[PDB]
């Protein structure tokens, strides 16, 4: 869900533990490549705040690059795009909806 | 083999219960009253006949009774029937309960062994809760979800959902029925939490605790806070918390061998406590009237009731009479209103260290039926007053028999006074403010029933009394608790050495073994139950 | 046949060190000490150096890696592998006998055939001077395995070498975002910045160093002079801080007696004449060395805590800087800014070597053999 | 050859091995084992036994060690030890009737066939308690020397389980194999089938006694680094309530391992082992500590014959150790020997050394058959000078002692000196464990730094001291329990040092009247001069001329295995009357002190009944009161101020 | 006032009034969906106008592909802001012996955000009916309120 901007179809493919020809396997780590996930959650500024009111806050997922460069208590802007993703309700069964929060590009 | 033997034990128990009836005729030959108390049973239905077991263990040379008393539960479907067919032929919406009592011994639960599971036991101990009186699903009706045939023959201790025949014997499935809430049997069921003697804990052990659990006529016969005596069977409960102790625990399967081409394997753990389950129960721990009579007669017995109050205290009339009042009630619903008022008596104990003061404590203790102690610092507001626990194990909530709940209608006595804090000591005023208590966690809102008197022992802000203050100043108690107490008793020590000699004789003198030093005009054998018959007199 | 594999007649745990910077030099990259911080990720695989403190560590214990399982019918046994953090029991029988036959019997597990291994675990926190500006000390969790297993305890710097590796977990299934991993580093070789005393024998490279440092001579004002040279002159404290470490003799009286074989040491003073920087001096210079501060946490602080152990289900102490340091010096400073619940904490201890403690779930007597100044 | 799977072990060729040392063995150990009479050293404890019914062989392991022709059998049992005590149970039973056969006998046969004989070996090498105990030494044999915290409720645990068949009459058992109960689904078919109906019935079912308790496992040395460790284990029947709660103990079994279920729903077992002790043995006792009170523990010596086990709990003294207790008793100075041997360490304060001699025998303890309870104590503060004895005697009272925390400072309170209550980690349920008092339910409860505990938590003592109990109402428990604790104290002046141009009662900074609650008080104040502390200082440094102390044999002190050897016969065996004659010597040193308060009197009574316990007096005569009196003033110099 | 709240007219409109006291968070439900099937490679859309448990729509069940077969197309499908509230009778009147009892409360669009936690308020609504997942009796329902419009006191403080 966080690799394409477009719901691309779905694709849960299976941890090969064996061969299509039945052999063992053994796994290369580190011939494998990975990537940082992190997640930070922005809150809004409490100066322009409308103050008294509780805080409000919103879910930002960063790919590799920007994760070194966030820590907590510091002013941050942030783009990207506020995707709705899931299908919470509608699908499986049950309120409460989507699950909203920003890709930060 | 007892699908045999239990016949023999059933025509045996039954010639007990035919071969006796009833003699003492005279007071000569005696010989077993049984036949007279069921045809006293008759009127009542009541069903809930009491057998001496001393009696039972005559005939037969013992053989019979240390049999079936190991054997119990396996021979008690035999008992029970061994009793109905009696009372089919000596008399004409049926169900029993049977006890029996009197056993030659008591064991300290500290020594239940599971060698006994399943065995008659005889038990004592404290009781520390209670719980609502709840039906047992005994005998009841299911009912087939795929044809109105039902069954009403019951299996019921566990297991206690499917029976294994259906009166037509087709079914796309057969195993499986629903219950019926209307036609069934119940019997009134009660839990209750007994408690160690502390007269008998090990060293430096607690008090250990275990559930105990009781079924028809006898429940509603357990009070809390006092000594209990039982006998009945030493059930097993299946108990899942056992889980992460360490040894094997031992697991069920179901085998696998002569069935072919047919936890899905078939698998259960089988991890139990020991409750027990009691079938009798009192409340352990003539010529009465003519002493009663004989006492009140006589002119001097308040004076020997002063120095008897509390026989091994020198001196200190004036703290015996206090006590002795202070086992005395006024009428506290003395209004017009319909508003009650604070009839019992509250007491403080004060002065110097090394006083005795605190040994009367120890002897109301010993003495009084309802009375509890505390040292006053090791205490919580939530130990005094009762606790509440919290709507566990699937029934509802529960109410603790906190202590100052307890000494209902009598002293509880608080020893070190002045150490309790803030917190409990206005726990106490607002019960004192009122005779009720109130309640309030979770949203369970309680007031409880008290009417309490307080024995307090107290010491000065430097133990040492200040002659030349006010008590207000020297006590350090603020002035709402300070209040609502009828008396103040201080004492005041120094070298009086015509006093000291005697003194010191009577504490030397004490230690010979057991000697008259303390002796009293007359003793407790009847100062309690004068005392009963000076409260139900009302004046 | 079917045979016992060469795995479960393994009678001995390998491990690899890498190569020093020497051998890399010499000849003309494979092991730089990583930061915690610096380690970026997508090093999984790789043999991989991290130095830093060693906080907090796990009891030993045994973990299965296999299980044996015997089955009567068969006589066969029956080897499981086991990878995971857990497994399900095989018990219905695989075996080469009962696969081709009607009856299936069952089979109970041996719990001395099952191979185990030693599992033992810790944190290191980053290093503090490798922090960033602003930064947090992080935490990255290591697994150990077998003969090395207690080479790691509390409270020292380490380098560890080791294989850096993905674990499966990823939160609590909604605060995912597909395939993430947990990474764990399995420990290889440790060497340790300061020595543990314990290990000191002669072989053909330290008695020289002792030879060439003695045949100067004056070797106890050598020693004082170069105990905190960036400090002017008062060779009398520092000359006695040599003392402090060699610390004289434990005497036992063979009878159910002990007297203390330490020196304990107060530096009163004034403003100016340094003494953080002797007491942080001492803390480098002795192992298992330790500093500390009048206020604050210090009641726990130099008292046994008790915690809730996070990777198995018992409770532990975990001690305070009188227990983080032991048979080691234990450094106090704005001494005097401490409190009673503290100093009778303090007192105790320089007059004999343990604490006590009869408060809630702690009742133990407990060992501090700490010299304090 | 014959030989088990895994295993280095042959049953007849150890069945017999183990006959021929069992049928000659003579203290062999004492020729060979060190550079340290009897015969048929076994024979006879194998003829005691038959007798007594008492089923149990305890086995002194290095026995075989030192014997020529088991050095084989050693290292099997200690590696091999649920295989080679199953071998033991069979051979023992042999070795029985072998010694049936050839008497002329009466029918010891009709039973001993059928009964069983087991084996308890203890007496094993020392190890660094749970922590080298690295997994080559699962299921093997090990030692713990330690003490316990708590002990949990008597488990049932299956042994044979029974079924019950829902038509057709008839039932069946099975007994347990190995973990398991192989529940028959066929209706034992001969009878009839159906395919699934039977159950299975709770209380027709037998089942062992289980009991799981808890260690504070103590070392010989421990790393540093280290922290205690509450070890769990598990102990079976004929040991349940063998060992409770402050108990200082030796113990031995197979150390183990077991897997746990992640929870309650489903058969999935966390991979990192949980670990404990099968228990085989536990030494309640031991030479160098006393014996616990034979007075509180009566409850439990019937116990153990109503159990039938012999787990001993009083020490086994023989004629010829009581014949020297008496002819020692004799002598004139043993009112100081015992006061020199007590610490031949410490130096002089023999005032001091002599009134905890005397706390140590207690003196007399009595009831009235219901209403009221007496014992003997006395309860002891030190004051004065640093520098001196106070925190070593301590500690000597508590590695004499059998029982006691030693508590300090502001890190004891309340909630752990009385009891507490607390969520057991390792299954999740509210558990109540004994405090330091209440684990001190006997001995000495030694406290120190003890005005610089709270205003709070002295309140507790304030009762204790005399009351001997403590009573609790808080959420849970309401109960008064036993706090049979001896209590001694240390304690140093307000400000420092001492200052004599204050009066003592203020100089103490402790209250008045638990001040006088104490029995005795001792000022130990320095007052140097030289021709005392010159000799002290010889006395010091003579520690440090053999680097072990081997020659304080010197200035001749009696053996610590014998002093607490004639300590446990006396307190346990003479209960001294206070003679009607002694009362009018008595009284007068009372009222002396009047011209203060009874505490005093009834201190007297109970330290000179002490002084009586030794030199064992059934009854005190008016000497014994004249020595306790002059304690109680010269321990506060009352002659000076 | 709430306190003559009754099962009588249940679904009626109401009126009442109380102090709002918290406001939650502005979750997103749909207004339009776009939605293809995994396997037919097929697409529908999906409207939905003012029902914003039990109630309203879910993906259709099949469109073989088999159940669920329906992938939402976040990239073309339109969304909206709804909000939960608890309304509670005003402290000033409500029983001396007990706490007041509340509502849940729901609005959804341009209704977002026009009301402030301590302000008080008159609320038009639909007095509805949901079930929640307890943990209450044998059989039963919970109140709450779609609100349909809404006005205060002109600004509260
Ligand atoms: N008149 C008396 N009768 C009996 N015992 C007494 C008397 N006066 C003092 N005592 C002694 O006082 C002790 C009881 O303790 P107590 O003086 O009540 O403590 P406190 O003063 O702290 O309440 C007993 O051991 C008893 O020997
Ligand atoms: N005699 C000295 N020689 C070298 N540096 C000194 C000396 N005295 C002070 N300093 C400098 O002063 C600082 C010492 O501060 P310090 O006096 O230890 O603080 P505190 O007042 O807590 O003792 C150090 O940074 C050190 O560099
Ligand atoms: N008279 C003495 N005899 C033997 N040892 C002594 C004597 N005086 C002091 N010591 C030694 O001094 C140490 C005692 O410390 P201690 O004085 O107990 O601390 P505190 O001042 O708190 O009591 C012990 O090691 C002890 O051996
Ligand atoms: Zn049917
Ligand atoms: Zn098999
Ligand atoms: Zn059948
Ligand atoms: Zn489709």
């Amino acid at each position: 869900a966080t690799t394409t901007l477009t719901t691309r179809i779905p694709t849960p493919a299976i941890y090969p533990t064996e061969d299509t020809e039945g052999n063992k396997l053994t796994t290369e780590y580190g011939y494998s490549t990975f990537i940082d996930h992190q997640r930070i959650t922005v809150q809004e500024m409490p100066e322009m705040a409308p103050a008294g009111q509780l805080p409000r806050s919103i879910d930002v997922i960063l790919d590799d690059d920007l994760v070194d460069k966030t820590k907590p208590g510091d002013r941050v802007n942030v783009v990207g795009v506020f995707k709705s993703l899931g299908a919470g309700g509608m699908n499986q069964s049950n309120l409460i909806g989507f699950k909203t929060l920003i890709l930060g590009n | 083999v007892d699908d045999v033997t239990g016949e023999k034990v059933r025509e045996a128990f039954e010639q007990f219960l035919e071969d006796f009836s009833v003699q003492s005729t005279d007071t000569g030959e005696v010989e077993k009253v049984y036949r007279a108390q069921i045809e006293f049973m008759k009127i009542y239905d009541l069903n809930t006949i009491y057998i001496d077991y001393q009696h039972l263990s005559m005939r037969e040379n013992g053989a019979l009774a240390m049999a079936i008393s190991e054997q119990y539960y396996r021979f008690l479907p035999f008992l029970q029937k061994g009793l109905r067919r009696v009372v089919r032929k000596y008399a004409p919406e049926r169900v029993f309960q049977i006890s029996f009592f009197n056993l030659p011994t008591v064991h300290r639960i500290r020594d239940i062994r599971s060698e006994k599971i399943g065995s008659l036991l005889s038990i004592s101990g404290t009781v520390t809760r209670t719980s609502e009186v709840r039906p047992e699903l005994y005998k009841a009706s299911f009912t087939c979800d795929m044809c109105r045939a039902i069954v009403d023959n019951v299996e019921q201790s566990f297991k206690y959902t499917e029976p294994t025949f259906c009166p037509n014997p087709s079914c796309e499935n057969r195993a499986f029925w629903t219950l019926n809430v209307t036609r069934s049997r119940f019997l009134d069921w009660q839990k209750v939490r007994i408690q160690e003697n502390a007269n008998e804990i090990p060293t430096g052990s607690m008090p250990r605790t275990l559930d105990v659990i009781l079924r028809g006529d006898s429940v509603e016969r357990a009070k809390p806070g006092d000594r209990c005596k039982f006998t009945g069977v030493e059930i097993v409960v299946p108990d899942v918390t056992q889980l992460g102790l360490p040894g094997v625990k031992p697991s069920s399967t179901l085998d696998t061998r002569g069935i072919s081409k047919t936890r899905s394997l078939g698998v259960r753990d089988l991890t139990y406590k020991i409750s027990f389950l009691a079938c009798h129960v009192i409340s352990i721990g003539s010529d009465e009237i003519n002493e009663l009579k004989e006492m009140v007669k006589d002119e001097h017995i308040y004076d020997k009731l002063v120095r008897s109050i509390a026989p091994a205290v020198f001196g200190h009339e004036a703290v015996k009479k206090g006590i002795l009042l202070q086992m005395l009630g006024g009428v506290h619903k003395s209004t017009v209103e319909g508003i009650k008022l604070r009839g019992d008596i509250n007491i403080c104990v004060v002065g110097d260290p090394s006083t005795s003061k605190s040994q009367f404590l120890k002897y109301v203790v010993g003495f009084a039926p309802r009375s509890v102690y505390t040292s006053g610092k090791a205490s919580s507001a939530a130990g005094l007053t009762a606790a509440v626990v919290r709507d566990e194990e699937g029934g509802d909530y529960t109410i603790e028999a906190g202590a100052l709940m307890l000494a209902d209608n009598g002293i509880c006595c608080i020893d070190e006074f002045d150490k309790m804090d803030i917190s409990d000591q206005v726990a106490i005023h607002e019960a004192m403010e009122q005779q009720t208590i109130s309640i309030a966690k979770a949203g369970i809102h309680a007031t409880l029933n008290a009417r309490t008197s307080i024995l307090a022992a107290a010491n000065p802000v430097g133990g040492r009394y200040n002659r030349k203050l006010s008590l207000r100043g020297n006590l350090n108690m603020t002035a709402p608790i300070m209040s609502r107490f009828d008396l103040f008793f201080v004492i005041l020590d120094d070298c009086n050495e015509k006093i000291d000699t005697e003194l010191a004789s009577h504490i030397v003198d004490l230690h010979m073994k057991r000697d008259e030093a303390i002796e009293p005009p007359f003793s407790a054998e009847q100062l309690r139950r004068y005392i009963k018959y000076a409260r139900t007199f009302k004046p | 046949t079917e045979l016992f594999p060469p795995n479960l007649t393994r009678r001995y745990f390998l491990y690899f060190k890498p190569l020093s910077q020497n051998c890399a030099r010499r000849y003309r990259i494979s092991s730089k000490p990583l930061s915690v911080r610096q380690i970026k990720g997508d090093f999984l695989g790789q043999l991989i150096t991290v130095r830093g403190i060693i906080t907090r560590v796990s009891d030993v214990k045994p973990a299965v890696e296999v299980i044996a399982y015997t089955c009567d019918q068969c006589g066969y046994e029956v080897f499981q592998e086991v990878n995971s953090r857990t497994f399900t029991p095989l018990s219905e029988c695989t075996s080469e006998e009962c696969s081709q036959n009607q009856t299936k019997g069952q089979l109970f597990m041996s719990t001395r055939a099952s191979k185990f291994s030693a599992f033992q675990e810790c944190k290191i926190q980053e290093l503090s001077q490798q922090v960033p500006v602003g930064h947090i000390p992080r935490s990255l969790n290591i697994h150990v395995n077998g003969t090395l297993v207690r080479s790691l305890s509390p409270g020292d710097i380490v380098d560890v070498t080791g294989i850096f590796l993905p674990a499966p977990y990823t939160g609590f299934k909604a605060l995912k975002a597909g395939l993430l991993t947990e990474t764990y580093l399995e420990a290889q070789f440790v060497r340790q910045h300061k020595k543990k005393f314990a290990s000191f024998s002669l072989t053909s490279d330290v008695e020289e160093r002792v030879m060439e440092l003695i045949t100067s001579g004056d070797v106890y004002n050598r020693l004082a002079k170069s105990i905190a040279p960036e400090i002017y002159g008062n060779l009398d404290v520092k000359k006695a801080l040599l003392l402090l470490l060699v610390g004289g003799v434990d005497k036992r009286v063979g009878d159910g007696m002990k007297i203390r074989g330490d020196i304990n040491v107060c530096l009163m003073g004034d403003p100016g004449v340094a003494k953080s920087q002797l007491l942080k001096a001492i803390c480098k210079i002795s192992p298992r060395g330790v500093y500390t501060t009048g206020k604050g946490s210090s009641g726990v602080g130099l008292t046994a805590a008790v915690m809730k152990d996070p990777v198995t289900d018992e409770m532990i102490l975990e001690g305070g800087a009188l227990v983080l340091a032991d048979n080691g010096i234990c450094c106090i400073d704005e001494f005097d800014k401490m409190d009673e619940s503290d100093r009778t904490a303090i007192h105790e201890v320089m007059e004999q070597q343990t604490i006590s403690i009869s408060k809630a779930g702690i009742n133990t007597t407990l060992n501090a053999r700490t010299s304090i100044l | 050859l014959r030989i088990i799977w895994g295993t280095n072990v042959s049953i007849q060729e150890c069945t017999t091995n183990f006959r021929n040392f069992l049928m000659s063995f003579k203290y062999k150990f004492r020729k060979i084992l060190d550079e340290r009479d009897e015969e048929l050293y076994y024979i006879k404890q194998l003829n005691e036994m038959r007798e007594l019914g008492t089923s149990n062989l305890n086995l002194d392991a290095r026995n075989l060690l030192a014997y020529k022709q088991t050095e084989d059998l050693y290292h099997q049992l200690l590696n091999y030890p649920q295989e080679v005590i199953s071998i033991m149970d069979q051979t023992i039973k042999d070795c029985m009737v072998s010694l049936i056969v050839d008497n002329n006998l009466d029918y010891d046969l009709d039973e001993i066939e059928t009964k069983f004989y087991k084996v308890r070996p203890y007496n094993v090498g020392s190890c660094k308690g749970m922590r080298e105990l690295n997994p080559n030494d699962i299921d093997k044999l090990i030692n713990l020397k330690g003490l316990v915290l708590r002990s949990t409720p008597v488990i049932p645990d299956m042994k044979v389980a029974f079924f019950k068949c829902n038509v057709c009459d008839h039932t069946m058992a099975v007994e347990i194999d190995r973990g398991v109960i192989q529940e028959p689904a066929r209706c034992e078919r001969i009878d009839c089938n159906e395919p699934n109906s039977m159950s299975l019935i709770h209380n027709r079912c037998s089942f062992a006694d289980k009991q799981v308790i808890k260690l504070q496992e103590t070392p010989d040395f421990v790393p540093d680094g280290q922290t205690p460790h509450s070890i769990s284990l598990c102990v079976y029947d004929e040991l349940v309530d063998s060992c409770r709660a402050g108990d200082r103990i030796e113990v031995t079994g197979t150390f183990r391992s077991i897997p746990i279920r992640a929870n309650s729903r489903q058969r999935v077992l966390k991979s990192l082992y949980k670990t404990y002790v099968d228990v085989v043995h536990v030494k309640k006792v031991s030479d160098k500590r006393l014996d616990v009170d034979t007075s509180t523990i009566e409850q439990e010596l019937m116990q153990n014959k109503v159990d039938h086990n012999e787990v001993e709990e009083v020490r086994q003294i023989t004629d010829q150790d009581l014949a020297k207790i008496r002819e020692v008793a004799a002598r004139e100075d043993l009112y100081s020997l015992l006061a020199r041997s007590i610490a031949p360490s410490i130096y002089e304060l023999e005032d001091v050394k002599k009134g905890i001699l005397l706390q140590l025998f207690g003196g007399t303890n009595k009831t009235f058959t219901k209403g009221g309870r007496y014992r003997g104590d006395i309860n002891i503060l030190l004051c004065g000078d640093p520098s001196t004895s106070k925190s070593q005697i301590l500690q000597y009272v508590h590695k004499i002692t059998p029982r006691g925390v030693y508590t300090s400072g502001k890190g004891s309170s309340a909630v752990g000196l009385t009891a507490y209550i607390t969520r057991d980690v390792d299954t999740k349920q509210l558990v109540l464990e004994s405090g330091a008092l209440v684990l001190s339910d006997g001995g000495v409860c030694c406290i120190d730094e003890f005005d610089k505990m709270s205003d709070s938590t002295r309140s507790v003592l304030h009762e204790v001291m005399e009351q001997q109990t403590i009573s609790i109402a808080k959420a849970g428990i309401i109960t008064t329990l036993n706090a049979r604790s001896s209590i001694l104290a240390s304690a140093n002046p307000i400000g420092s040092r001492y200052n004599p141009n204050l009066p003592v009662t203020e100089n103490i900074d402790l209250p008045p009247p638990l001040l006088s609650r104490f029995d005795l008080v001792y000022l130990v104040l320095d007052k140097v001069d030289e021709k005392n502390d010159r000799e002290l200082a010889k006395h010091l440094t003579n520690l440090y001329l053999e680097d072990k102390p081997e020659h304080i044999s010197q200035d001749d002190v009696l053996p610590v295995e014998f002093l607490t050897m004639y300590i446990s016969y006396a307190k346990e065996h003479i209960h001294p009357i206070i003679t009607e004659a002694a009362k009018t010597e008595l009284v007068r040193a009372y009222v002396g002190m009047r011209k203060a308060t009874t505490r005093q009197l009834e201190s007297m009574i109970r330290l000179a009944e002490a002084h009586a316990k030794m030199k064992l007096k059934n009854v005190v005569e008016l000497e014994d009161v004249q020595e306790a009196v002059r304690l109680i003033r010269s321990a506060i110099k009352d002659y000076a101020t | 006032p709430l306190r003559d709240l009754d099962s009588e007219h249940v679904s009626k409109i109401v009126r009442l009034s109380g102090i709002i006291i918290s406001t939650s968070v502005l979750s997103s439900r749909a207004t339009y969906l776009s939605i293809m099937c995994r396997n037919c490679r097929h697409t529908t859309s999906i409207t939905i106008n003012n029902f914003n448990t039990g109630n309203t729509v879910s993906l259709p069940r099949s469109c073989n592909c088999g159940p669920d077969p329906y992938i939402i197309i976040h990239e073309s499908s339109k969304f909206i802001d709804q909000q939960f509230l608890k309304l509670q009778e005003i402290p000033e009147l409500v029983p001396v012996g007990e706490m007041p009892r509340n509502l849940t409360m729901t609005c959804d669009r341009y209704l977002t955000n026009k009301v402030i936690p301590g302000t008080r308020v008159t609320i038009v609504g639909i007095y509805s009916i949901y079930n929640s997942k307890n943990g209450s009796g044998v059989a039963i329902r919970t109140p709450y309120i779609k609100i349909l419009g809404i006005q205060s006191d002109v600004e509260t403080s």
